């Protein structure tokens, strides 16, 4: 920031790109290292009333995998699930 | 219209896709005949390249023909008929729909111990 | 044969008549949760914790006491059993100290475990919690009454196996306090195993404070010495020290206790 | 008891892999000496293969000494090609190692091992 | 001059990771996953991190899900200044190394500033996160992602239209898409063959279904497609960071599982409950339903994937690491047939191997 | 200070030349900072 | 359940139910079992005899194209009398979905290689047989992969313990880094962690 | 064929890497965990463990710390049934010795008993 | 608040000193041994009692969520105060 | 959604072949490249003068650790042994023992700095905020036996860093 107009000019022509208006060095521009002391919000869990724990109970509602076949018609044909749908080309920049 | 680079390296641009994929379907219906009709492995290849084949046969454009397909690039499908073609030669020698060949130990699938 | 057959979730079993619907519970490898029941005390039903559900019926039965009906389905994981157990887990959290870091029953706690297992995640008591008095039953264990439960395990040890009939209730409501009522020193042969069955640590070892805990302790089983009854302990040490004595469970010799000199 | 076999369908085929792979040690033991500039010599690090050997020498199991050749196969496939240091080499020589006491008596002297 | 053979020698990095796993728990083994792809630290937290969430049916909240995306595409750019740096430093461009190690620095100080460390930050949980965001850390996101994008545009003026970097690359490592397929490569090694394939797009996590970016597709399969690939994921990765910036919710990070994400410690020190589970998590861990997952992640190398089996313990009983360097390194063979002494080299550096992920 | 300085150029210390007895003239130490001027000179606040 | 609980697919877990079938009926004289966990993933657990059938199967066949080796993987279980659980994760570009193929052997009885499958497990099971000792028949390079050149015994093994047998360290006697029996300043302190209350009754073993 | 009959003991020492010394003088200790009397849960109870007899732990000269040269100190095997951590010993070599699981046997409970008219196990306190 | 043995070696707060016959004080010979000389037992020792007028008193130890767990302190022994079993911290009723 | 990097079909008309010969003759990009080199030589460089400017940190920093005391000299660490359960390392050794007053206080406290990994998950299992990861990372010695800390290092260690440990805590124990 502290360059001469001079160096600014050649350095802006050298590199074909204005250097200044983004700057790798960083200056006044960044957050300040002492914040306002934060207030954090607490989850959906944070309730008094029609709170169980078993209505909200993740680990104890995994069962054991479904055995499909084990060894103790025309039916169609399946796949494991639908193709795969055909990407598109972007809208944003091809390079087309 | 003549698609100039299939996009993937190494998959070069077949000329005439329609008979290609006639004559493999054909040929793989010819090696799949060769096996048992209880075995589902026949009777589901067949029926899923009759389908393969019929779309083929009602089809005179690339473009449609790969988006009815379903299977992306027409040589990406060429190759997997080959595959297909290639794993039912392999599937004769196999004999796989014949039954298990041996149990498991009794508690050899059961998680956790 | 006269066995009458129940279904703990469906599963038929076929039990003795008398037996609770815990033990029948026991009988498919399903453990209900339980504080003041003991195999080897006599039944007290006033946790509440062992609540379970009998389908066709509107209320849970204290599964320690209530008797197998023949018929009767224990729905041992159905909606109302769980909400029994987080609403009991919840009042015996309520008043109860937070002290898991300066409580040797830390990582070794019934409380802590089934307050993991079978309670809910959090809090809903905005309140001041109450401070019970110490007391001081000897130079064996030590007694920090806040963390007690009021499970009666102390008194039914005390009246039923070591025979001493010191230990006791005074007071009433949540007042209700255990000891001796006076300065009255609980020094019995079987004195110390009032610290096994205490499921919190309102009775720990007084010799053992402070210096180790369960995890990191490893446990050698072995045998008592100290006299021709034989014993079965584990020797539990840390980092080649031997930490503490428990015992082991053998039925025909020490049927889970061990004496204050082998302890 | 009918099991699947590795390369051996019993005892004699397996010892002809021992006794192969023997032969190849003993070859390349000089080569060994030599380019990894050793300081044994070739008789020792082939009484150190004869050790290897007879270590080995109580298996009834087809199975376990084709796991075994396979083994000193890849273990010569690494000496062979220098993929091993001189430190590989000699670690079959446990010549840092003090002398373990062997008798009762000195066992009892220095600890509680049996 | 050309290479009939080339053999690679690993195991110089195998510190044996996944069976000290095996004795630690999951919140204690979470932090192995910054040391495997080292350049990659919080994407392999995340691919652990749902893993373990996978096998215990909880969902990290939606703030948590928006800072894993954040960081694992501010991850992305380290690891592809790594990759494009030392990939132009080992063939004798040095200097846009030293160009990009200062943006580098300045997303190492948002490791920092979010977690503690700069590069291992054990901040991605399975859970969620382990804290939020502090004060001002997004705006100064902001003034980096207004930037890089010079910075991009400098390191390819200097490596991408010079003919002696374009010598270096332009017919050296070419894969063809089957082979490729074949030989289980993965990421930009897939992509720069033409192969359409990325699991962001494909089989989405946390909110990548939200953000929206494209994908570089190379069309020769050679060093130099891969190196336009990994530039311009960066670009697309700028994107994601600024799509990430603008749509971040509020809410909790951690999830509201008390028996899985430990408590608060306010309410640690004022609740019994919390300080029961507070206890048990950082003590015995939570207990994880028995099972065997793969959950894989688009990693900056690849697919980053863990096989994670549990026994119902708090404690792994095993945890296989799929990580995408062995895969390329197993191909470094093919790939070198016909090349070059040093063309192996920029062979090594168009497959972006960090030898911490391929001998675990 | 100098807030005019890029971002760790802007806060520096002249370290004293002698500290604890040790000659420091040309030894300076980094650890020599005391610990109320480490979070200001390590940027962990804005507030010496 | 909404906000902490994950989210069951159902329409992945019908699919690869369905697909589980197929792989079933199309191989029977190989496939032992077909399950699908839930969180919607698709074990096929088969006899180790067709490692190559089953694997060229879903590598080949029309409606699988699973294309892709992700990771090969053994998993060391010593209650089994087949203790090595040899673990294929397989890729479908084409369909979006993963396949995970179980088999099993023990120290003995060699798995046939699936490099003529697969070539990107020609490292994978061969790190197989540096850390387990599972060996891997008619592989082109059959050698270990991750541990040092003198190493004996298998790493990964449960038996074989965290710290090894031997440890390095430099002599200056011989001038050489040298191997001797491991001694540990200190010990690893074994923690035994497991709460002796059940924490998952969905998974409830039946009593003896 | 493609099978050969093989009626030896199987015996895998040689393969498994272990020096002699940690084979033919540990003896692995085959047993059902007791409960910990602390606590009335039996989820420990459930399985068979492969333990080995514990060697010298020696103090640190510097820190103190439980020095060992055990390698198999740390090493606690699971089974599911007491066949299975059998054949695993036999199998490797070890010389090992099993201790039988110990259930608790069921009792005779009643909550009226506490109230009895003549017995002796009336309570004097509730 | 340290002391000294007769070999002249200082005194932890614990209690830690080698014997004069250790050779393991050779690991000072030309070092120092640190100890630190603010030993908490004597410092917790200098607060004073805090007089109450409740029958109860809870304690956090100061600063909120910066101290340790709050946990409830009875007072009905007028023999002995009541201690913080965390800080130390003790307490007497004052009736 | 995806884009074809590399995908440009040059124009084959005499200005645009004439251009690529131009540029492969008169070395148009690589006077580029020398260009944008120059363009850095004219910038101010990032260095900052080590060890007299330092580099900027946060309250979060995890360097060397320190056991911390009350705001009345007695120490916080109340012998849990959660820090030693919950460390991924195995860094810390911890013996306990009711001391003369009978408070539940320890008699060993080491960290081999030497295991540690830094990641500060003791500070976060610490119910009482004894042990923390402070804010210093110039720690460096010259023997290894130096940096196996016990209970004496580390309480002077909080004695020495507390007034910039607890004004860490103070700006962080919000997020916690
Ligand atoms: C061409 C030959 C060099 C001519 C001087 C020169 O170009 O100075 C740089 C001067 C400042 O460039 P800048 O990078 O934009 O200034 C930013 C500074 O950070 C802003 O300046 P500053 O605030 O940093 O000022 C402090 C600086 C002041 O700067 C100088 O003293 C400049 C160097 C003078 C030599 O003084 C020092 O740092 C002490 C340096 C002492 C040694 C200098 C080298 C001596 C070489 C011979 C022995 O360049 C110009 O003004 C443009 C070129 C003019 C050329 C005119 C024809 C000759
Ligand atoms: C009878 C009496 C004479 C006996 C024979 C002596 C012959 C002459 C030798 C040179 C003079 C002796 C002193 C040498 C230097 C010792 C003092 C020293 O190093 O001071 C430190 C000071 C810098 O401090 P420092 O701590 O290094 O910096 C930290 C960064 N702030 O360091 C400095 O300020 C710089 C020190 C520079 C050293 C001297 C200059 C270089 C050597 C010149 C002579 C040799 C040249 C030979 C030809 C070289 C190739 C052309
Ligand atoms: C420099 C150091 C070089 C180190 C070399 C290490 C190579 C170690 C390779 C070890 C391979 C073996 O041990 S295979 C041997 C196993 N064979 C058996 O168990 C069957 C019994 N074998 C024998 O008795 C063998 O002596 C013979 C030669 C096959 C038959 O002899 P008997 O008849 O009389
Ligand atoms: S008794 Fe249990 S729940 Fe209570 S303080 Fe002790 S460990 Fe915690
Ligand atoms: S002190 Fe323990 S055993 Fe006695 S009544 Fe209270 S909780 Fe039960
Ligand atoms: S920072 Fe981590 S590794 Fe270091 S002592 Fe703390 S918990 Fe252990
Ligand atoms: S430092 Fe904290 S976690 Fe560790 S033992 Fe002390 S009080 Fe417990
Ligand atoms: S256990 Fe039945 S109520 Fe206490
Ligand atoms: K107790
Ligand atoms: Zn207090």
């Amino acid at each position: 920031a502290s360059a001469t107009r001079l160096i600014q000019g050649l350095r802006n022509w050298a590199s074909g790109r204005d250097l200044q208006a983004k700057l790798q060095l960083r200056y006044q521009e960044i957050s300040k290292r002492t914040q306002p002391p934060p207030k954090l919000p607490v989850g959906p869990s944070h309730r008094l009333s029609n709170n169980y724990y078993c209505a909200r109970d993740g680990r104890r509602e995994a069962m054991p995998p479904s055995i499909v076949m084990s060894s103790q018609s025309e039916k169609k044909a399946v796949s494991p699930a639908p193709p795969i749908k055909r990407w598109e080309l972007s809208q944003d920049e091809p390079y087309l | 219209l003549l698609k100039k680079t299939t996009g993937l390296v190494g998959l070069a641009v077949c000329e005439t896709p329609h008979e290609r994929l006639k004559i493999l379907y054909t040929k793989i219906l010819d090696v799949l005949g060769h096996i048992p009709k209880n075995a589902a492995y026949r009777k589901y290849t067949e029926q899923i390249t009759n389908e393969k084949l019929s779309i083929v046969k009602a089809e005179p454009d690339v473009k449609k023909l790969e988006e009815q397909l379903q299977g992306g690039q027409i040589e990406e499908v060429i190759l997997q008929a080959e595959n297909e073609l290639s794993l039912a030669r392999k599937m004769i020698q196999w004999k796989p729909w014949e039954p298990l060949v041996e149990e498991p130990p009794a508690s050899q699938w059961k998680w956790p111990i | 044969s006269n066995l009458i057959e129940v279904f703990v979730d469906g599963q038929s079993v076929m039990v003795e008549p008398g037996t609770t619907v815990l033990q029948a519970c026991e009988k498919v490898g399903m453990q209900i949760p339980r504080f003041c029941y003991h195999e080897r005390l006599s039944v007290a039903g006033n946790c509440r914790m062992c609540l379970v559900e009998i389908e066709k019926a509107p209320k849970v039965v204290a599964a320690c006491a209530m008797p197998v009906m023949k018929g009767w389905n224990i729905l041992t994981n159905s909606e109302k059993t769980k909400k029994a157990r987080e609403g009991v887990m919840e009042f015996l959290l309520a008043n109860h100290p937070l002290d898991c870091p300066i409580c040797d029953q830390g990582g070794e706690c019934d409380l802590q475990d089934q307050s993991m297992m079978f309670g809910s995640d959090r809090s809903r008591f905005l309140e001041g919690k109450r401070a019970v008095e110490d007391k001081n039953i000897g130079p064996l264990v030590k007694t920090i009454m806040t963390r007690c439960i009021q499970c009666t395990r102390c008194i039914r040890f005390a009246s039923e196996i070591a025979g001493v009939d010191d230990l006791g209730t005074t007071g009433r409501g949540n007042d209700m306090q255990v000891g001796t009522y006076i300065e009255k020193m609980f020094m019995s042969e079987l004195s110390g195993n009032i610290i096994d069955i205490c499921p919190v640590g309102a009775l720990t070892s007084k010799p053992y404070a402070f210096t180790a805990r369960p995890w990191e302790t490893r446990k050698t089983e072995s045998i008592d010495v100290m006299d021709a009854v034989g014993s079965n302990i584990v020797v539990s040490t840390r980092t080649g020290e031997v930490m503490r004595i428990l015992p082991r469970m053998h039925e025909d010799i020490n049927e889970e206790w061990i004496s204050d000199k082998t302890r | 008891t009918s099991v699947k076999p590795i390369f051996s369908r019993d005892m004699n085929e397996a010892k002809r892999r021992v006794r192969e792979l023997y032969r190849a040690w003993y070859r390349e033991v000089p080569n060994t000496v030599h380019l990894f500039q050793l300081d044994i010599s070739v008789k020792q690090g082939r009484d150190k293969v004869r050790e290897m050997f007879k270590k080995n020498a109580h298996v009834t199991d087809p199975r376990v000494v084709d796991l075994l050749v396979i083994k000193g196969k890849m273990e010569l496939e690494e000496t062979i090609n220098v993929w091993k240091q001189r430190t590989h080499v000699m670690r079959f020589f446990h010549e840092t190692e003090a002398p373990r006491p062997k008798d009762f008596l000195s066992k009892f002297y220095v600890g509680h091992d049996p | 001059e050309m290479v009939r053979k080339c053999d690679p020698h690993i195991g110089l990095l195998h510190r044996g990771t996944e069976k000290l796993i095996e004795y630690k728990t999951y919140l204690q083994a979470l932090p192995y996953f910054d040391r495997l792809d080292y350049v990659s630290m919080m994407c392999n937290e995340q691919a652990y991190s749902l893993a373990v969430e996978k096998l215990l049916n909880i969902q990290p909240p939606p703030r948590a899900q928006w800072i894993r995306v954040l960081f694992g595409e501010i991850t992305r750019l380290l690891n592809h200044i790594m990759a494009v740096t030392t990939h132009a430093l080992d063939i004798g461009a040095m200097t846009p190394f030293f160009w990009m190690f200062e943006e580098r620095e300045k997303m190492f100080e948002f490791y920092e500033r979010v977690s503690g460390a700069r590069m291992h930050a054990a901040y991605v949980r399975p859970g969620g996160v382990h804290q939020d965001l502090p004060l001002g850390l997004m705006d100064d996101i902001y003034e980096f992602s207004k930037n890089f994008s010079l910075r991009i545009d400098e390191l390819e003026e200097m490596l991408t239209n010079n003919r002696i970097w374009r010598n270096r690359t332009v017919d050296i490592g070419v894969v063809t898409a089957e082979d490729a397929l074949n030989y289980g490569f993965s990421g930009v090694m897939l992509r720069g063959s033409g192969i359409q394939w990325d699991l962001r797009k494909t089989q989405p996590y946390d909110v990548y279904d939200q953000v929206e970016f494209d994908v570089p597709i190379g069309s020769r399969g050679d060093c130099y497609d891969r190196y336009l690939c990994r530039v311009e994921e960066m670009r697309q990765s700028i994107r994601i960071i600024s799509q990430c910036l603008n749509k971040m919710p509020p809410g909790e990070i951690k999830v509201d599982d008390a028996k899985v994400s430990p408590p608060k410690r306010a309410e640690m020190k004022t609740s019994m409950e919390s300080l029961i589970h507070h206890f048990k998590l950082y003590t015995e861990g939570y207990q994880v339903p028995p099972g065997a997952t793969y959950t894989a992640i688009e990693a900056p190398k690849g697919e980053f994937g863990v096989y994670l089996v549990s026994d119902g313990s708090s404690r792994p009983y095993r945890c296989k690491i799929k990580a995408p360097g062995f895969a390329h390194l197993a191909g470094l063979d093919k790939m070198s047939k016909g090349h070059m002494l040093a063309d192996v080299v920029a062979i090594i550096g168009t497959q972006d191997i960090v030898f911490g992920e391929v001998d675990r | 200070e100098d807030n005019k300085q890029f971002f760790g150029r802007h806060r520096w210390v002249i370290y004293t030349t002698e500290m604890n007895g040790k000659n420091t003239f040309w030894d300076v130490d980094g650890s020599m900072v005391p610990p109320e001027w480490h979070r200001w000179l390590h940027c962990m606040t804005d507030d010496p | 359940t909404r906000p902490t609980v994950r989210p069951r697919n159902d329409v992945a877990h019908k699919q690869l139910s369905a697909f589980g079938e197929y792989v079933a009926e199309i191989l029977p004289k190989y496939v032992q079992q077909v399950q699908v966990s839930c969180f919607s993933e698709l074990e096929i657990c088969i006899h180790p005899d067709g490692v190559i059938p089953v694997l060229t199967f879903l590598r080949d066949h029309s409606n699988a194209q699973f294309k892709s080796l992700a990771d090969l993987t053994a998993v060391d279980i010593p209650t089994r009398q087949n203790r090595f659980e040899i673990v294929y994760n397989l890729l479908s570009l084409r369909f979006n979905s993963r396949i995970r193929v179980k088999t099993y052997t023990d120290e003995l009885t060699p798995v046939e290689s699936s490099v003529s499958v697969y070539k990107a497990a020609n490292w994978y099971e061969r790190e197989i047989w540096d850390m387990f000792g599972v060996f891997f028949a008619n592989h082109p390079d059959l050698r270990r992969i991750l541990t040092d050149y003198g190493f004996e015994g298998h790493p990964f093994r449960k038996d074989f313990p965290l710290s090894g047998y031997v440890e390095l360290r430099y002599d200056d006697e011989v001038k050489r880094v040298v191997a001797e029996p491991v001694e540990l300043a200190q010990e690893f302190r074994k923690f035994d962690l497991n709460s002796p209350w059940e924490a998952f009754p969905a998974y409830r073993q039946p009593p003896e | 064929t493609q099978l050969i009959t093989v009626d030896e003991k199987l015996d895998i020492t040689t393969l498994t890497g272990v020096p002699e010394e940690h084979i033919k003088t540990r003896k692995a200790r085959i047993f059902v965990p007791a409960r910990n009397n602390m606590q009335s849960g039996v989820n420990n109870t459930k399985k068979w463990k492969m333990e080995f007899d514990t060697r010298e732990r020696w103090e640190n000269p510097l820190m103190g710390w439980a020095s060992t040269a055990d390698p198999l100190s740390n090493l606690v095997l699971t089974f599911s049934t007491k066949e299975d951590a059998i054949a695993f010993a036999e199998k490797n070599g070890w010389s090992y010795d099993v201790e039988e699981r110990k259930v608790p046997k069921p009792k005779s409970k009643s909550y009226g008993a506490n109230f009895s008219w003549n017995k002796r196990t009336r309570v004097s306190t509730k | 608040g340290v002391r000294t043995s007769p070999t002249g070696e200082k005194v932890t707060h614990t209690g830690q000193v080698y014997d004069d016959e250790d050779y393991r004080r050779v690991r000072f010979v030309g070092r120092q041994k640190e100890v630190n000389e603010n030993f908490a037992i004597d410092l917790i020792a200098e607060q004073p009692v805090s007089q109450v007028g409740s029958r109860v008193i809870s304690c956090d130890g100061g600063g909120g969520a910066l101290g340790h767990p709050r946990v409830y302190i009875n007072l009905d022994k007028e023999t002995k105060t009541g201690t913080c079993g965390y800080c130390g911290l003790q307490f007497r009723q004052q009736h | 959604t995806y884009k074809y990097v590399n995908l440009r079909e040059p124009s084959m008309d005499m200005k645009s072949v004439t251009d690529r010969a131009a540029q492969t003759l008169l070395w148009t990009e690589l006077i580029r490249g020398l260009g944008m080199t120059l363009s850095y030589l004219f910038r101010e460089p990032a260095t900052i003068n080590y060890p007299f400017e330092k580099g900027p940190l946060s309250p979060r920093f995890r360097g060397e650790h320190a056991l911390r005391r009350y705001p009345s000299g007695e120490e916080r660490c109340i012998a849990c042994k959660l820090c030693e359960a919950v460390c991924p390392a195995q860094a810390i050794t911890i013996e306990a023992e009711p001391r003369a007053d009978g408070s539940r206080r320890t008699t060993r406290y080491d960290i081999d700095m030497t295991k540690c990994i830094y990641c500060g998950f003791c500070q976060e299992a610490c119910p009482v905020d004894a042990i923390v990861e402070g804010p210093n990372f110039e720690f460096s010695t010259e023997t290894h036996e130096e940096l196996l800390y016990n209970k004496e290092k580390l309480l002077n260690n909080g004695d020495k860093w507390e007034a910039e440990i607890a004004a860490n805590i103070q700006a962080d124990y919000l997020y916690r």
